[PDB]
């Protein structure tokens, strides 16, 4: 808030304002990844890449 | 081996013949020798099924080079009796011949023991079926929920 000193203060008065800001959103982060079906090393760590992509 | 090129090939199956070499006074034509040449091409060609049939080495001429003979042809050396032997066979009939009969025993065994290894090799055993359990002895399967093979 502004501060006046004085004592006839005609024509004087303020207004208001109250000023904002914006928060918003980018992109998601993926882990998109492809399971090969006759694989071994495919079926095998197909949790660990879970927690890794954690 | 000192049978190296087209030409050397079809000097053996004419000397086998009885058309060419020195047993015989006899000489080799250049006619009868493009023929040959011709005929072992298109042989090998058939027998070479695009990668499909018999293995041999053999390296097929290109129609840049002008003289299809005077290139080495590529066997092995365990190949080249088997080769000139069935190209005698082929070529045999140009001259109302008739390959003899050790001639023609000869070149099926050659041609046998040239697709043996490549018989062993293409001998193999498909994949366990899709639907085959990997049982519970196998402990890392059994692990990773791998309870049935891949298949394929």
């Amino acid at each position: 808030s502004p501060t006046q000193e004085g004592w006839d203060l005609t024509d004087k008065a303020t207004g208001l304002l109250e000023l904002n800001v914006a928060v918003n959103m980018g992109e998601p982060d993926n882990d998109f990844f492809q399971l090969r079906a006759d694989d071994l090393r495919d079926e095998t760590a197909y949790r660990r890449r879970i927690q890794s992509a954690a | 081996m000192q049978i190296k090129t087209k030409g050397d090939l079809v000097r053996a199956a004419l000397r086998k013949l009885g058309v060419a070499s020195d047993a015989t006074l006899t000489d080799v034509e250049p006619q009868s020798m493009q023929d040959a040449v011709d005929d072992l091409e298109a042989m090998m060609a058939e027998w070479y099924q695009d990668g499909k049939g018999i293995i041999t080495g053999y390296v097929f001429s290109d129609d840049e080079n002008p003289p299809a003979e005077g290139d080495d042809h590529g066997l092995r050396s365990s190949a080249v009796s088997a080769v000139f032997h069935n190209l005698a066979c082929r070529i045999a009939p140009d001259y109302a011949l008739e390959a003899t009969a050790k001639i023609i025993a000869t070149a099926k065994y050659g041609k046998e023991l040239l697709y043996k290894q490549t018989a062993i090799s293409r001998a193999k055993r498909a994949p366990y079926p899709s639907r085959m359990p990997t049982g519970s002895g196998n402990s890392f399967a059994n692990l990773n929920e791998w309870h049935y093979f891949p298949g394929e």
